[PDB]
C-alpha cells in the first residue's frame, strides 16, 4: 500500500529496502537488547518432521496443534483452541516484522535529517 | 445467378436475424425489426434500377458494418453447434447386400420388402434413361433440373438416392 | 530375504495411540476387519503353499567366476588372452553398474523415509553417492558405444599421466 | 461512408462487397451461363453412373487423377533451371544445413572447451 | 479410361493449347488460366481462386457434401490445403490489418507492463523473516563439522 | 425432442399464420397462395418463412424458401426435412 | 545357423511339391514353425557373444532382427495370398520361391561373422528384391522404381567392397569378433577420409540417409504388397545393421565425419515429415514416413553412446513392424478400392468399423505413444542426443508435433467425415485381412512387457 | 509462472464477457481458473494451488452438467440468447446451477471460498510483480460479470427458445448426479480444509482492504455486470466499439494464428520440400 | 447384485493384491517404504517404550 507510492514516486533513500534491510546494528539505539528465544529444539523439530518453512520461532505451538489434531481424530473440529495459539504466535512474529519495518524507516529518515542539518552548518 | 430482387430478399433475411442477435429481447427486438421493414418499404418502389442497384450496395456495406460478429445460428445449420452430429450414423442402404445370411434371417419382412424396392428399381432404369434421352438437348443439359415422370407406371428419371437415402436421425 | 548390511533401515519408532476423543476410530476398526478379511485366509492359502514347496526342497547356486589375468597383462594383438580379459572386464563393468543402482536405491529410500527432514537426515547416503558415482564415472564414462577393455585403460593412462604431471607441477611449488 | 474491407489471401473479400456482382452485363451473364451448361453435364454425366442399379465399384474421376498426377509426376517434365528455381533449391536446400551445422559445431566446440578444462559441471552425469 | 490426351501436360504456348487444355479440364476458356511459366512445374495446371472449401455453398448439392466438390471440376492445386479441416480463408468482420495490429498491440502492452511490475514489485512493509538456529543451518544441510557464522535475532 | 406427424405440422403452420396480423384466419386454407390469394409482398413471405423457422426451430435456405408460396408447401417441405411420413 | 538355413531351404521344395491348392498352406504353416524356433536364439550372455561357428554368429543385435525377419515370412505370404489369386500355378510358386530366398540371404546376413560374407548376402538380397518389384507390381512406374533402387544401392556398395578388401589386407582378417580385439584407431588424413565414406556411403544409401533416399518412395511404393512389407520392415535395417557392426573401426574419425550426415538426417527428417503432410497417395505417404524415422537411427548410429545403441536397435524393430503394418492397413484400402488416392474413399469407420480400429493402433503407434517400444527407442535416442548438444531438443521436439500431425492426418482423412457417396463396394474385412493386422500389433505390444529383448548389445 | 498465469486469467476471464455459447463461457472460465492456479504456483504457494485444483473439481462439475440439463431440454440448443425464463421451468437445475456461480465467485464458505479467497490474500501480500496483481484482481471481477451472464440470460426474464416446450429435469439419474455434486459444492471446501495438515505458515495479519479485497471486486463485479444486462432490455440501439469486437472474436488470436501458421508450414511442405 | 459385486471385484481383488504385496513385493528390498511417522513430544515409542520428553515451559503468551 501507501509505503510503496512513497519509494517509488518519492524518495527513495528515507525508505527501507526490502532485500536489504536490516542495514543499521541491532543495538543502534536499543541499549541492552534481548535474543529471542526459541522453544522447540531441533531434534524435536526434526522428529516431528515440520516444514523446514514452519521451524521459526512458533514451532512449540505447531507441534502441539499436529499433536492434539493426530489424537482428536475423527473429530476433525477439535484442536481449535491450539490452532489459535500458533495463528496468534505467528502474528505477533509477523508484527514484530512490521516494527523491523518501521525502526529501519525512521533511522533513514533520522540520518538524512543530520545530513541535511550536519550540512546546513557548512 | 441471382436476380436484383433475389439479393435484397437475401438481405433483407440476413439483416433482420443479425439485428435478432444484437436485440435478443423478443419486444425489442420486434421494436427494431418494424423499423428496418420501414427502410425497405422505403424505396419498395424505386422503377430506376440503376439507383435500386447503388440503394443495395451502400445497405450491404451498412450490413457488414453493422453485422454481430457472432451471430446465432440453428444448432443444425452448416456452422451450428449439431451441423453434422449425426453423419457417423449414417449408413447407406447397399452395406445391406453384404449382410450374412444369419443376419438377414433376423428381418425376414424387411427383406422381403427390400427386394421388392430392388426389383422396382431394376425394372424403371432403362425407361429413366431413355425419358433423359430424349429430353435433353443435343448440346446436352443445361441446367440441373430433373423432369418428372410423364406417364402411368413410370418413375421420376434418377430417384433411387433421393428416396432410399438415410434417416436425418438414422440411429 | 535380503541382507540388512547391503539394504540398511534404521530401527522403526512408533508412537503409541494416545487418544483425546470418545469417538471411535474407523481405522482402527477398519484394520481388524482387513485382518480377519483379507490377512487371514491369505495367509491360510501361503502357509498351505509353503507346505507343498517344504515337500520339494532344491537349490539353485551363485555363480562364480576365477579371476582371469586382465587387459594390462596381455600382449598385443594376442585374442586368446585379449579375449578371456574383456570378457571379464565385461562382467565387472555390469557389476559395477548394479553398484551404483543398489546405492541409488538407498539414496531413495531414505529420501522418502526422513520425509522433511531428508535435506539433514540423508547426509550420509548423499555422500556415498556422491563418491560412488565419481568412481563410476572415472572409470566408464566417455568409452563410447563401442567400449572395451583396452579403451578403458587408454582412459586410465591419460588420467594418471595428467595427476603425474599435476603433482611434479604441484611439488615443485 | 463506412470503412471499407481490406482482403488478405486469409481473408477473402465477402461476395455482398464486390463491385463486380452489381454490374451484370449480358456478357457475363452468357458466361454463368456457360458455366452451368458444363456443370451440368458433368453432373449428368455422374448420375448416371452413380444411379446405375447394376453397378458396383468406384465411379473414377478424371479430375482427380489429373490433379495427383499434376502433383508429382508432371512436376520435373515441367521443371526449367533457371535463376529461380536455383537460388530457392540454394537458399531452402543447402541454406538449412550450413546454419544447423554452424549451431552444433559452435554449441559442441564450446562444451568440448569447457570439459577439457574442468570448467563444465558433470558432478553426477554418468548416462549418455 | 484416362488417356495420356486426358493428363496434364506442358504449359499451353499458342491459343489453339490454351483452347485443348480448357476443354480438357472442363473449363471455359476464358475462365482458364495457367500458373506462370516459370521453372516450377506447374505445367498447364489452372489456377483456381485460392479459396478454402469452407467458403463455398454449405446448402447447394455437392456430389462430395464433406469436401463442398463435384464429380469432374477441376481440382485447386493445393485442395489438400484448403479442405474444412486446415486452412481457412473466409472473410472476416474485422479486417485482417486490423486484427494484427490489436491482437499485437495487446500482447507487446502486457509484456511491457509485465517488465514494469517485475521492477517495482508489490510488497509489505516487513523486515526479513527471522528462523532460530544460526538460520536453520544445519536443516537446510549445513555441514556439520563446520562451524557457521553465528545469525542472532533480537525482540522488538 | 417428440415425432412430428404431418397433422401437426400442418396444426402448427397454421397455427403460426393464424397470429400473423396481415392473413385473415378465416380466408386461410392450406392452399391459401400467399400472393395470389392472401394479397402478400414478398417481404412479407420472407417473414413468414422467419416464424416457421423459428416455430421448429431450424434454417430453411433462401433458395428453397423462396419456393414456399402457400402453407402446404410449407408442411411438405418440413415433412421431408424431418422424414415424416404419417 | 544350420537349423534355421536348412528348413528355409526346405520351404522351396515344400511349395513346389505341394498340392497345387494347398501352396498357400503349407508354406505358410511351416514358415511360421521356423518363426517359433528362432526363439532359441534368445540365449545370450551378458559378455560373449553366442558364437556357433566360423562362419555366424548370434548377438544382441542380430537376434531380434533375425526373430522379426522369420516372423515377417508367414505375414508376407498372408499378405499376398489374395491379390496374386488369379496368377497362374507356375508363376504364384515362383513369387513365393523368391520371398523364401529373400528370407535366406537375409538371416545368413544377420549371422554372418566376416564382413565380406555380410557384402555378398547384403547384395545378394537385392536380385529377389528387384525380381519381386518389377515382376509383380502393379504400375508401368516398377520398371523405374526397380532400376532407382538397383543402381542406388550399387552406386555406393562397389565401393564399400574396395573398402572391405583393403581392410582384410592391412588388419589380415574381416572376422567381426578379430575386429574387435585387432581394431587400431583411424589417423586423420584424406585417405581415411574416402575410406570412411566408402565403409559408411552403401549403408546411407539404404537407411535411406535424407538426400540418397528417392530410390525409397519409388521402390516402396510400386512394388507389392509383399514388396513394401520386407523391403520397409527389414531391408532398411541392413543398412542400420551395418554401420552398427562398421562403426567399430572408424574411430576416432567419427567424431568429425559425423557432422555433414547429422545435420542431413536432423533437418531431413523435419523435411520428410512436413512432405508427410501434403502426400496424395497413402502408400507415399507411408513410405516418406519410413524416410524421417529412419534418420533418427542414423543420427543415434552415429553419435555412438550406450544410450542411442539401445534406442536405435528398438527403433529399427518398432519401426519394421509398425511400417509394414501400415503398407497392410493402406493395402487392404487398395483391394477394395483400387487406387492408393487417400483423399478417394473417406469415413471408412462407418463401413469397417473393427479395421478402423487398426488403423488407429498403427497409427499410435507410429506416432509414439508410451509405453510402446515406438516411444521408448525414440525416447532413448532423444536422451542422447539431447547430451550430444542441448540444442537437438528443438529439432526432435518439431519433428515430434509434425509426426503426430501427419499420423492422425492420415486416419482422419480416411477413417472419419463422410464416406464417399459412389464407393459401393467395401465389403466386410476378412479374417485374412484381421488376423494380418493383429499378427502385426499384439507382438508389438507385448514387446512393451519385456522391453529388453530389443534393446541390443549395449543393455 | 506469475505473469504467465496472471496473463491467462485475465484474458480468458475477458473473452467470457462476450461469448454467448454456454459450453464456451463455461470453458473460458476454467482456463480463467487454471490462470489463477498458475498465480499460485508463482508466488510460491503449491498447496493452495493443489486445493484450489480440489475446490475447482466439484462446482465447475456440476456447472457442465447443469448446462447439459438445459442443452438436453432445449433440444441441443447452447445459445443463451436462445434461453431465458428458465428459473422456475427447471427449479432444480436453477438451484446448482445458482449454487455452482457463487461458489466460483467466492461466496464465503462455500467450497470456492475455501481455496480461491485464501490465494487472493496471499497474492496480495507477497513480494510479487505489481501487474500480475492487478490482473489478478480485474480477473476476479470479471469472474462476477460472466457469472451474471449465465444467470441473467439463461434464467431469468422470459422464454426465448420455441414453442414446443419439452423441458423435463425429472430423471432420478440427472437428479442424484447434480445432488451429489451440489452437496460438495458446499461442504467439500470446508471438510477438506478442516482435515488436511498445515504445510506452510499462513498469512493471517493485513490491512483490512488487502483483506476483503476477492470480497469486494466481487461485488462489484455483480454490480456492474447487473447494470450492463438491465441495459440491454432498453429499446436502444447497439453500437459495436472495438473492444467488444476483440472480446468476441477471442483476441483475434485464433482467427490470425489457426489460418497464418497452417497456411505457412503447409504451403511450404508441398512447394519447398515436397516439390 | 452388490454383494455379488463387492466379492468379485472388492474382495478377490484385495486378496490377490495383498498376497502379491506381502509374499513377493515386501520380500525385496525398498519396494515399499514408509515415511517414518512423526513423533511429537510426550510420545511414547512402541517398539522400545522409550518415553519423549516434553517441551520446555512456554513463555505464555497474553491469548
Ligand atoms: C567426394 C565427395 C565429396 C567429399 C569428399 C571430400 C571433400 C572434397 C571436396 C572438398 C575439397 C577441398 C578440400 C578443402 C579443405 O581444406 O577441406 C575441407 C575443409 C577442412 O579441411 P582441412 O583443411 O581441415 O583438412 C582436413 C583434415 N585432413 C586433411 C587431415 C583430412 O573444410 C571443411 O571442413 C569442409 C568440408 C567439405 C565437404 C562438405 C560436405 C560435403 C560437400 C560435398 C558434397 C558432394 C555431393
Ligand atoms: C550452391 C549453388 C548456388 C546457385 C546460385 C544461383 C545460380 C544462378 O542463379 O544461376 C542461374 C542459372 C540460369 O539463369 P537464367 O537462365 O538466366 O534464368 C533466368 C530466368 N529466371 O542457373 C542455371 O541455369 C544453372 C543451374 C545451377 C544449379 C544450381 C545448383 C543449386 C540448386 C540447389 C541444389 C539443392 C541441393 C539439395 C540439398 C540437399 C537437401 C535437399
Ligand atoms: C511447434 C513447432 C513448429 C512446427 C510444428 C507445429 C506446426 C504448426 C503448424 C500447423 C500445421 C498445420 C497442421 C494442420 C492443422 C490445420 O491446418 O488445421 C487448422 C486448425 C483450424 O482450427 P480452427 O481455427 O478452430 O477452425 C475451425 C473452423 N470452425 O487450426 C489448428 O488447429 C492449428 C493451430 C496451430 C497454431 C499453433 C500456434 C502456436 C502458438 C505458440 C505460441 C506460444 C509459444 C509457447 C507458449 C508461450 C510461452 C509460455
Ligand atoms: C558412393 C555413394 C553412392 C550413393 C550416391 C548414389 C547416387 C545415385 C546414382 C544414380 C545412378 C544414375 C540413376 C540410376 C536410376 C536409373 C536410371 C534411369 O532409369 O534413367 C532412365 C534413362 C532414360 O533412358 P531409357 O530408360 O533407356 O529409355 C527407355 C528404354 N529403356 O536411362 C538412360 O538414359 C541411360 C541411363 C544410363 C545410366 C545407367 C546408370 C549407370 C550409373 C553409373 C554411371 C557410370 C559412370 C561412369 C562414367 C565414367 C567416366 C566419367
Ligand atoms: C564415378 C567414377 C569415379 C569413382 C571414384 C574414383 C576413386 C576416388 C578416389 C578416392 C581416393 C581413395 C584413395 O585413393 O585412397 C588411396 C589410399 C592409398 O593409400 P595406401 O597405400 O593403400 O595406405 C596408406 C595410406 N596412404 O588407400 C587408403 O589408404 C584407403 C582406401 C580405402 C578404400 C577407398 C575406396 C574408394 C572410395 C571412393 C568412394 C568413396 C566416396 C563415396 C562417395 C562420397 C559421397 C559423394
Ligand atoms: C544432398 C546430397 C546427399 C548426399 C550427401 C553426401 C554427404 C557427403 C559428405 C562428405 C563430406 C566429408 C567431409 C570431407 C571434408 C574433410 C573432412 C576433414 O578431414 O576435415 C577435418 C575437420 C575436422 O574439424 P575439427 O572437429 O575441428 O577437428 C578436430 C578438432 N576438434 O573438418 C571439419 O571441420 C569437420 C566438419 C566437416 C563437415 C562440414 C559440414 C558442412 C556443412 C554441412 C553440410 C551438410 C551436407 C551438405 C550436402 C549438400 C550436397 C548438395
Ligand atoms: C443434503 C444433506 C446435507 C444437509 C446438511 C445440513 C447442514 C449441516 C450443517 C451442520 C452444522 O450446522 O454444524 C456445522 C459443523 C461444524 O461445527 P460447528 O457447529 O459449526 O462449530 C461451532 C460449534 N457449535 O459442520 C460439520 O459438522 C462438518 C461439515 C458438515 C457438512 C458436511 C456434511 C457431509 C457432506 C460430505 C460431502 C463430501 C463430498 C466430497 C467427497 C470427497 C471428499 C474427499
Ligand atoms: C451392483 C450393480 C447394481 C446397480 C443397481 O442395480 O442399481 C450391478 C448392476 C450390473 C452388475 C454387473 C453385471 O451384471 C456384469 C457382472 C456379471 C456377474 O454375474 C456378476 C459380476 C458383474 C460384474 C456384475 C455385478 C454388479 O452387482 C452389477 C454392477
Ligand atoms: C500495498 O502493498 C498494496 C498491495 C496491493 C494493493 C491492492 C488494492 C486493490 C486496488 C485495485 C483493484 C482493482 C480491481 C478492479
Amino acid at each position: 500500500g501507501a509505503h510503496l507510492a512513497r519509494r517509488y514516486l518519492g524518495d527513495a533513500s528515507v525508505e527501507p529496502d526490502p532485500l536489504r534491510m536490516p542495514t543499521f546494528p541491532p543495538d543502534y539505539g536499543f541499549p541492552e537488547r534481548k535474543e529471542r528465544e526459541m522453544v522447540a529444539t531441533q531434534q524435536e523439530m526434526n522428529d516431528a518432521q515440520l516444514v523446514l518453512q514452519q521451524r521459526d520461532y512458533c514451532a512449540h505451538y505447531l507441534i502441539r496443534f499436529l499433536k492434539c489434531k493426530r489424537d482428536s481424530f475423527p473429530n476433525f473440529l477439535a484442536c481449535k483452541h491450539e490452532r489459535h495459539d500458533w495463528d496468534y504466535c505467528e502474528h505477533l512474529d509477523y508484527v514484530k516484522r512490521m516494527k523491523e519495518f518501521e525502526r529501519e524507516r525512521r533511522l533513514l529518515q533520522r540520518k538524512k535529517r543530520r545530513e541535511q542539518r550536519e550540512a546546513d552548518m557548512a | 445467378y441471382l436476380t436484383h430482387q433475389q439479393k435484397v430478399l437475401r438481405l433483407y433475411k440476413r439483416a433482420l436475424r443479425h439485428l435478432e442477435s444484437w436485440c435478443i429481447h423478443r419486444d425489442k427486438y420486434r421494436y427494431f425489426a418494424c423499423l428496418l421493414r420501414a427502410r425497405f418499404d422505403e424505396h419498395k418502389n424505386e422503377k430506376d434500377m440503376v439507383k435500386a442497384t447503388q440503394l443495395l450496395r451502400e445497405a450491404e456495406e451498412e450490413f457488414w458494418h453493422g453485422q454481430h460478429p457472432q451471430p446465432y445460428i440453428f444448432p443444425e445449420s452448416p456452422g451450428g453447434t449439431s451441423y453434422e452430429r449425426y453423419e457417423c450414423y449414417k449408413v447407406p442402404e447397399w452395406c445391406l447386400d453384404d449382410w450374412h445370411p444369419s443376419e438377414k434371417a433376423m428381418y425376414p419382412d424387411y427383406f422381403a420388402k427390400r427386394e421388392q424396392w430392388k426389383k422396382l428399381r431394376r425394372e424403371s432404369w432403362e425407361r429413366e434413361v431413355k425419358q433423359l434421352q430424349e429430353e435433353t438437348p443435343v448440346g446436352g443439359p443445361r441446367t440441373e433440373a430433373l423432369p418428372p415422370a410423364r406417364k402411368q407406371g413410370d418413375l421420376p428419371p434418377l430417384w433411387w438416392h433421393i428416396v432410399t437415402r438415410p434417416r436425418e436421425r438414422p440411429m | 530375504s535380503w541382507d540388512k548390511d547391503v539394504y540398511p533401515e534404521p530401527p522403526r519408532r512408533t508412537p503409541a495411540p494416545s487418544p483425546q476423543t470418545s469417538l471411535p476410530n474407523p481405522i482402527t476398526y477398519l484394520t481388524k476387519a482387513f485382518d480377519l478379511l483379507v490377512d487371514r485366509p491369505v495367509t491360510l492359502v501361503r502357509e498351505f503353499i509353503e507346505r507343498q514347496h517344504a515337500k520339494n526342497k532344491y537349490y539353485y547356486y551363485h555363480r562364480e567366476f576365477r579371476r582371469v589375468p586382465d587387459i594390462t597383462e596381455c600382449q598385443e594383438k594376442d585374442v586368446l588372452c585379449m579375449f578371456e580379459a574383456e570378457m571379464q572386464w565385461r562382467r565387472d563393468y555390469k557389476v559395477d553398474q548394479e553398484i551404483v543402482n543398489i546405492i541409488q536405491e538407498r539414496l531413495k529410500a531414505c529420501q522418502q523415509r526422513e520425509g522433511e527432514s531428508h535435506r539433514q537426515n540423508c547426509a550420509k547416503e548423499l555422500e556415498q553417492f556422491t563418491q560412488v558415482v565419481k568412481a563410476y564415472q572415472d572409470r566408464y564414462h566417455d568409452l563410447g558405444a563401442h567400449y572395451s577393455a583396452r579403451k578403458c585403460l587408454a582412459k586410465q593412462k591419460q588420467r594418471m599421466l595428467a595427476e603425474r604431471k599435476a603433482a611434479k607441477e604441484a611439488a615443485a611449488a | 461512408s463506412f470503412p471499407k474491407y481490406e482482403a488478405s489471401r486469409l481473408s477473402s473479400l465477402p461476395t455482398t462487397l464486390d463491385p463486380a456482382e452489381y454490374d451484370i452485363s449480358s456478357e457475363t451473364r452468357k458466361a454463368q451461363a456457360e458455366r452451368l451448361a458444363i456443370r451440368s453435364r458433368l453432373k449428368r454425366e455422374y448420375q448416371l453412373q452413380y444411379y446405375d442399379p447394376s453397378r458396383r465399384g468406384v465411379i473414377e474421376d478424371p479430375a482427380l487423377v489429373r490433379w495427383t498426377y499434376a502433383r508429382s509426376a508432371n512436376i520435373y517434365p515441367n521443371f526449367r533451371p533457371n535463376t529461380k528455381t536455383s537460388l530457392l533449391g540454394a537458399l531452402f536446400g543447402i541454406g538449412p544445413l550450413v546454419f544447423w551445422y554452424y549451431v552444433f559445431k559452435t554449441d559442441r566446440d564450446r562444451k568440448e572447451k569447457l570439459i577439457q578444462e574442468g570448467k563444465l559441471d558433470r558432478t553426477f552425469n554418468i548416462s549418455y | 479410361h484416362i488417356t495420356k490426351d486426358m493428363l496434364p501436360g506442358p504449359y499451353p504456348k499458342t491459343p489453339e493449347e490454351r483452347a485443348a487444355a480448357a476443354k480438357k479440364y472442363n473449363m471455359r476458356v476464358e475462365d482458364y488460366e495457367p500458373y506462370p511459366d516459370d521453372g516450377t512445374g506447374y505445367g498447364d495446371y489452372p489456377k483456381l481462386p485460392d479459396r478454402s472449401q469452407q467458403e463455398r455453398d454449405p446448402w447447394y448439392d455437392w456430389d462430395h457434401p464433406d469436401l463442398r466438390l463435384n464429380w469432374g471440376e477441376p481440382m485447386h492445386w493445393d485442395l489438400d490445403m484448403y479442405i474444412r479441416n486446415r486452412v481457412d480463408t473466409s472473410p472476416t468482420p474485422v479486417n485482417w490489418n486490423l486484427m494484427c495490429k490489436h491482437l499485437f498491440g495487446f500482447v507487446a502492452f502486457m509484456l511491457f507492463m509485465f517488465w514494469v511490475g517485475e521492477t517495482y514489485p508489490a510488497y509489505q512493509p516487513v523486515g526479513p523473516k527471522q528462523y532460530p538456529y544460526n538460520n536453520l543451518y544445519l536443516e537446510r544441510g549445513g555441514d556439520p563439522n563446520k562451524e557457521p557464522e553465528p545469525v542472532v535475532h533480537y525482540e522488538i | 425432442a417428440p415425432p412430428l406427424t404431418l397433422e401437426g405440422i400442418k396444426d402448427r403452420v397454421l397455427y403460426v399464420l393464424k397470429l400473423y396480423d396481415k392473413i385473415d384466419p378465416e380466408k386461410l386454407s392450406v392452399n391459401s397462395h400467399f400472393m395470389k390469394d392472401l394479397g402478400l409482398d414478398s417481404l412479407d413471405q420472407v417473414e413468414i418463412i422467419m416464424a416457421m423457422e423459428d416455430e421448429f426451430g431450424f434454417e430453411i435456405p433462401d433458395i428453397d424458401a423462396e419456393k414456399l408460396m402457400c402453407p402446404q408447401e410449407i408442411v411438405d417441405y418440413i415433412a421431408d426435412k424431418k422424414d415424416v411420413y404419417e | 545357423m544350420l537349423k534355421y538355413i536348412i528348413p528355409t531351404i526346405m520351404l522351396m521344395p515344400l511349395t513346389w511339391l505341394s498340392k497345387n491348392n494347398m501352396i498357400w498352406v503349407n508354406s505358410t504353416a511351416h514358415s511360421l514353425l521356423i518363426s517359433f524356433t528362432s526363439l532359441l536364439l534368445m540365449n545370450q550372455f551378458g559378455d560373449n557373444s553366442l558364437n556357433f561357428s566360423l562362419l555366424f554368429f548370434s548377438d544382441s543385435l542380430s537376434t531380434p532382427l533375425l526373430i522379426l525377419t522369420m516372423w515377417l515370412l508367414p505375414l508376407m505370404l498372408m499378405a499376398s495370398q489374395h491379390h496374386l489369386s488369379k496368377e497362374n500355378l507356375t508363376r504364384k510358386k515362383l513369387f513365393i520361391t523368391m520371398l523364401i530366398s529373400l528370407q535366406l540371404f537375409l538371416i545368413m546376413t544377420f549371422t554372418a561373422m566376416e564382413l565380406i560374407l555380410f557384402y555378398i548376402l547384403f547384395e545378394a538380397t537385392l536380385v529377389p528384391t528387384l525380381i519381386i518389384i518389377t515382376r509383380w507390381g502393379n504400375q508401368t512406374e516398377r520398371l523405374n522404381a526397380g532400376l532407382y533402387f538397383l543402381f542406388y544401392t550399387l552406386a555406393g556398395s562397389l565401393p564399400l567392397l574396395v573398402a572391405l578388401i583393403y581392410i582384410q589386407n592391412t588388419v589380415g582378417s574381416l572376422n567381426f569378433l578379430m575386429l574387435q580385439y585387432w581394431v587400431q584407431p583411424v589417423h586423420n588424413s584424406w585417405s581415411n577420409v574416402f575410406m570412411w565414406l566408402a565403409c559408411m556411403m552403401a549403408f546411407m544409401v539404404k537407411m535411406p540417409l535424407y538426400g540418397l533416399h528417392l530410390w525409397l518412395p519409388k521402390a516402396h511404393v510400386e512394388a507389392p504388397i509383399a514388396g513394401s512389407m520386407v523391403l520397409a520392415a527389414v531391408l532398411l535395417k541392413l543398412g542400420g545393421y551395418g554401420m552398427l557392426r562398421i562403426t567399430l573401426i572408424l574411430n576416432p574419425m567419427t567424431d568429425f565425419m559425423a557432422y555433414p550426415f547429422i545435420m542431413l538426417s536432423l533437418w531431413g527428417m523435419i523435411m520428410t515429415s512436413s512432405i508427410c503432410l501434403r502426400q496424395t497417395d497413402l502408400k507415399s505417404l507411408i513410405a516418406y514416413s519410413s524416410v524421417s524415422h529412419m534418420a533418427l537411427v542414423i543420427v543415434a548410429i552415429l553419435i555412438q553412446t550406450p544410450w542411442s545403441y539401445m534406442g536405435a536397435t528398438a527403433l529399427m524393430i518398432a519401426h519394421g513392424l509398425t511400417s509394414s503394418m501400415l503398407f497392410c492397413l493402406a493395402n487392404s484400402n487398395y483391394e477394395r478400392i483400387h487406387s492408393r488416392t487417400m483423399i478417394l474413399a473417406r469415413g471408412l469407420q462407418t463401413l469397417l468399423p473393427l479395421m478402423a480400429t487398426w488403423w488407429l493402433l498403427a497409427s499410435l503407434t507410429n506416432l509414439a505413444l508410451p509405453p510402446t517400444i515406438n516411444l521408448i527407442g525414440e525416447l532413448f535416442v532423444v536422451m542422447s542426443t539431447f547430451s550430444w548438444s542441448n540444442i537437438t531438443i528443438i529439432l526432435m521436439g518439431v519433428n515430434m508435433v509434425i509426426t503426430a500431425l501427419y499420423s492422425l492426418y492420415m486416419l482422419i482423412m480416411t477413417q472419419r467425415g463422410k464416406y464417399t457417396y459412389h464407393i459401393n463396394n467395401i465389403s466386410p474385412s476378412f479374417t485374412r485381412e484381421n488376423a494380418l493386422m493383429s499378427l502385426h500389433i499384439l507382438p508389438l505390444l507385448l514387446l512393451t512387457l519385456n522391453p529388453k529383448i530389443i534393446l541390443g548389445p549395449l543393455y | 509462472t506469475l505473469c504467465l498465469g496472471a496473463i491467462t486469467t485475465l484474458f480468458t476471464a475477458m473473452c467470457a464477457l462476450t461469448q454467448n455459447d454456454i459450453k464456451k463461457i463455461i470453458a473460458f472460465s476454467t482456463s480463467s481458473q487454471l490462470g489463477l492456479m498458475m498465480v499460485t504456483i508463482g508466488i510460491n504457494q503449491p498447496y493452495l494451488a493443489f486445493l484450489h485444483i480440489c475446490t475447482h473439481a466439484f462446482f465447475k462439475a456440476m456447472l457442465f452438467m447443469c448446462s447439459g440439463s438445459i442443452i438436453h431440454s432445449l433440444n441441443d440448443e447452447q445459445d443463451i440468447r436462445k434461453m431465458g425464463g428458465l428459473f422456475k421451468a427447471m427449479p432444480f437445475t436453477t438451484t446448482a446451477l445458482i449454487v455452482g456461480s457463487l461458489a466460483l465467485t467466492g461466496m464465503p464458505f462455500l467450497t470456492g471460498f475455501y481455496s480461491k479467497d485464501l490465494i487472493i490474500e496471499a497474492a496480495n501480500t507477497s513480494y510479487t510483480n505489481a501487474w500480475a496483481l492487478l490482473m489478478t484482481l480485474i480477473a476476479t471481477s470479471f469472474t462476477a460479470i460472466y457469472s451474471t451472464r449465465i444467470i441473467f440470460f439463461a434464467l431469468l426474464g422470459q422464454p426465448r427458445f420455441p414453442t414446443l416446450v419439452n423441458i423435463n429435469e425429472n430423471n432420478p439419474l440427472l437428479i442424484n448426479s447434480i445432488k451429489r455434486l451440489l452437496i460438495g459444492s458446499l461442504f467439500a471446501g470446508y471438510i477438506i480444509s478442516n482435515n488436511i495438515p498445515p504445510t506452510t505458515i499462513p498469512q493471517m495479519t493485513m490491512p483490512y482492504y488487502l483483506k476483503t479485497t476477492a470480497l469486494i471486486v466481487t461485488i462489484l463485479g455483480f454490480i456492474l455486470a447487473l447494470e450492463i444486462s438491465n441495459m440491454t432490455k432498453n429499446l436502444k440501439y447497439h453500437y459495436p466499439s472495438n473492444a467488444f469486437k476483440f472480446s468476441t472474436l477471442l483476441g483475434y488470436f485464433p482467427t490470425i494464428m489457426h489460418r497464418l501458421a497452417p497456411y505457412m508450414n503447409l504451403s511450404m511442405s508441398q512447394k519447398s520440400a515436397s516439390s | 447384485r452388490h454383494s455379488i459385486f463387492a466379492f468379485t471385484h472388492v474382495l478377490i481383488p484385495v486378496w490377490i493384491i495383498h498376497y502379491y504385496l506381502k509374499y513377493h513385493v515386501t520380500t525385496k528390498p525398498y519396494t515399499i517404504v514408509e515415511k517414518k511417522p512423526r513423533i511429537f513430544p510426550g510420545d511414547t515409542i512402541l517398539e522400545t517404550g522409550e518415553v519423549i520428553p516434553p517441551m520446555k515451559e512456554f513463555p505464555d503468551q497474553h491469548h
